[PDB]
RNA sequence: CUUGAGUCUCGUAGAGGGGGGUAGAAUUCCAGGUGUAGCGGUGAAAUGCGUAGAGAUCUGGAGGAAUACCGGUGGCGAAGGCGGCCCCCUGGACGAAGACUGACGCUCAGGUGCGAAAGCGUGGGGAGCAAACAGGAUUAGAUACCCUGGUAGUCCACGCCGUAAACGAUGUCGACUUGGAGGUUGUGCCGGCGUGGCUUCCGGAGCUAACGCGUUAAGUCGACCGCCUGGGGAGUACGGCCGCAAGGUUAAAACUCAAAUGAAUUGACGGGGGCCCGCACAAGCGGUGGAGCAUGUGGUUUAAUUCGAUGCAACGCGA
């Protein structure tokens, strides 16, 4: 309920899907979507256009507060990485802010194993 | 699989007839969708030779092979139908 | 089946394929510069979008 | 095919209303080259569809056409072991042709007398957004709504 | 890769800033990379594969000029 | 005696070794706040995790392991190997002028020492990863590949093992024999011209079965050592020695084959690549496969059912 005018959008893109998140500027989570959510599963889940809706309806789910402002916080390779930053342009917010936070060891642990296949 | 038997200069008594039979029963392992099959056997001077096509779902696999016998030749043919067999399998089943 | 299809068209696509494919430029078959131009041209292209595919 | 056919192929119009459009209509429903036993049921048709719209012939058969034409179809593409449905726009003089053809797959599976009701029956519906050949495009339309995802491949 | 808007800049001109901001960062291919491990062999392999490649990229700027085509 | 070898003096560059500190990124966990229905994963799925509130997001704490960028056909080491930053101990190389010793050298069977990874012993430690193992898939089957978990192990101390495609598949030392383009590190004299070390690519004569090598030789020579003598059987058996074990090392024979091998050549083939075509797919129209009948063939039958044609390219075919 209470309105806020000024939030932050963290987009959590993976290879297999998308998580959006509102929050407030101090990380309290206010709405969220996903692709898996949104209504596709698999092949489409994995899509720019399956990341689109998410942002988009996670746009309202956040209507109730206020809105105004928006830094979005853009995190890893998946093809979510953009079409979402699109839609929440065009789902009426003014973007001041914009970064990658993609996580990055300087070395840090051994990853797994290559696929054969 | 509808098997069907020729013989091109030979007899086809109710061993060679059985024996082929059983043979070729085994093929199916290796390719379930399997479809009408002809079978011919020669004998020319000194060669006994054994060929079959193979009606398959959206192919045709044919292979011939020379024995001393006429078994000795159908056994050698076997082995081949087999590896074809395998090899288009497995480029349908390509994920 | 009468008449060659458009060469700087088909140029341009077997550029794009490569492209997407990932084959690295210097693979272009063209040194007539002006299908060299539209090879190229697509496999720029299609650099981009591969990057927003899995 | 893999070069480019060169030369269309003249379709004359309608003798009675003098359309290249109707013209094409006759012939999708003409059967083993029997053009004239085509051309009457075509206008016996109209004839009904005239009798009853009372808004002419070569505008009210239009208006069939518009309610059936898609405008988003669906091309099939074959990846990994799966395959992909994938939207594309139709051509005008594409859609124009499913139209036509739509229709009359629709009108001959029917259980009326003649042809000539059958069709007149199917172009009539159609106006009103009713029969099978208006559930067709509905589907068509359905299924690339669907699968929209795949709008932008190239592949 | 951090873009902060400018008055009255358009969306459509940040977004392009903010893209060519991590292509010169180049995070993507950090993270591509990162995906699995490489064994240490594999790693130095590869090393000497660009180098034996960027060295013939050396060759054509020189070699093809004096050549010539019909 | 001073040219080989070495000693001293002044400097240079360096992931060379040993010990001890410490810093940032990240992952996993633990404890809170926000928040709500999915997360995760795949070619496609499922097992798994989640309304007992996950995933996502913010704050605090714990702990281990590895050191992004710099970073390079860069550098150091006898080889194996060596990568954050800082101090403590310590080895080698290289150059500039000088001085000093006076053949003190090179090689080396036996011997001695060092020696990746895995593995073993005792005691620690354990984030991530991951043999074994368990579950989910795929497949005709799948004790695999792929997915979800996961124990030894990977890390530290001390002690063993003594092996690797431990490779430049090229023993060490010295001399001599056209060139070109680089990289790295010294030093002369004027940002040009010289003179040292190490190193990368290319090529001449020569050499080589050819591929190729080519002043860092596989060229031309000298000194010493190691090793080979057809293929399987076999780096195996027996014996000795070494090891806690796993095993290592030294190392045969009977029997059997007429070959086994190296490099290059023409083709053919690839679930290799590029480029162009084709009712090849795609876009479409009408059929065959079901019925009745005609017709040919196989089978059976027959006294005889005349003979031939048999994948595509025999089966309304010779007729
Ligand atoms: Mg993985
Ligand atoms: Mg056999
Ligand atoms: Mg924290
Ligand atoms: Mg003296
Ligand atoms: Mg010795
Ligand atoms: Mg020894
Ligand atoms: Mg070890
Ligand atoms: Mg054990
Ligand atoms: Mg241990
Ligand atoms: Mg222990
Ligand atoms: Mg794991
Ligand atoms: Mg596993
Ligand atoms: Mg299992
Ligand atoms: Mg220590
Ligand atoms: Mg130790
Ligand atoms: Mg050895
Ligand atoms: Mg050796
Ligand atoms: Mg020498
Ligand atoms: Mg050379
Ligand atoms: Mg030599
Ligand atoms: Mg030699
Ligand atoms: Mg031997
Ligand atoms: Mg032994
Ligand atoms: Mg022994
Ligand atoms: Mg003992
Ligand atoms: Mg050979
Ligand atoms: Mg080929
Ligand atoms: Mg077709
Ligand atoms: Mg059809
Ligand atoms: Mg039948
Ligand atoms: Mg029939
Ligand atoms: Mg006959
Ligand atoms: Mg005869």
């Amino acid at each position: 309920r209470k309105q806020v005018s000024d939030g932050v959008a963290h987009i959590h893109a993976s290879f297999n899907n998308t998580i959006v998140t509102i929050t407030d500027r101090q990380g309290n989570a206010l709405g969220w979507a996903t692709a898996g959510g949104s209504g596709f599963r698999g092949s489409r889940k994995s899509t720019p256009f399956a990341a689109q809706v998410a942002a988009e309806r996670c746009a309202d789910a956040v209507k109730e507060y206020g809105i105004k402002n928006l830094e979005v916080m853009v995190k890893g390779p998946g093809p979510g990485r953009e079409s979402t930053i699109r839609a929440l342009n065009a789902a009426g917010f003014r973007i001041t802010n914009i970064t990658d936070v993609t996580p990055i060891p300087h070395x840090g642990c051994r990853p797994p194993k290559k696929r054969r296949v | 699989m509808q098997l069907n038997i020729t013989g091109n200069n030979v007899e086809i008594t109710e061993a060679l007839r059985e024996f082929v039979t059983a043979k070729f029963a085994k093929l199916e392992q290796y390719f379930d969708r399997i479809n009408q099959v002809y079978v011919v056997l020669k004998v020319e001077k000194v060669t006994h030779t054994s060929d079959a096509t193979l009606h398959v779902n959206g192919g045709e696999i044919h292979a011939s092979a020379e024995g001393q016998d006429m078994y000795a030749a159908i056994d050698g043919l076997i082995d081949k139908l087999a590896r074809q067999l395998t090899k288009h399998k497995d480029k349908l089943k390509q994920h | 089946k009468r008449q060659k299809r458009d060469r700087l068209e088909r140029a341009h696509q077997r550029g794009y394929q490569a492209g997407i494919a990932g084959r690295s430029k210097e693979m272009c078959p063209y040194q007539t510069l002006n299908q060299r131009s539209q090879w190229l041209g697509g496999w720029r292209e299609a650099m981009a979008d591969r990057v927003v595919m899995a | 095919p893999r070069r480019r056919v060169i030369g269309q192929r003249k379709i004359l119009p309608d003798p009675k209303f003098g359309s290249e459009l109707l013209a094409k209509f006759v012939n999708i429903l003409m059967v083993d080259g029997k053009k004239s036993t085509a051309e009457s049921i075509v206008y016996s048709a109209l004839e009904t569809l005239a009798q009853r719209s009372g808004k002419s012939e070569l505008e009210a058969f239009e208006v069939a056409l518009e309610n059936v034409r898609p405008t988003v179809e669906v091309k099939s593409r074959r990846v990994g072991g799966s395959t992909y449905q994938v939207p594309v726009e139709v051509r005008p003089v594409r859609r124009n042709a499913l139209a036509m053809r739509w229709i009359v797959e629709a009108a001959r599976k029917r259980g009326d007398k003649s042809m000539a009701l059958r069709l007149a029956n199917e172009l009539s519906d159609a106006a009103e957004n009713k029969g099978t050949a208006v559930k067709k495009r509905e589907d068509v339309h359905r299924m690339a709504e669907a699968n929209k995802a795949f709008a932008h491949y190239r592949w | 890769p951090v873009i902060k808007v400018r008055e009255n800049e358009p969306f459509d001109v940040a977004l392009r800033r903010f893209k060519r901001s991590c292509e010169k960062a180049g995070v993507l291919a950090e993270v591509r990379r990162r995906e699995f491990y490489e064994k240490p062999t594999t790693e130095r392999k590869r090393a000497k594969a660009s180098a034996v490649k960027r060295h013939a990229k050396k060759l054509a700027r020189e070699n093809a000029r004096r050549t010539r085509l019909y």
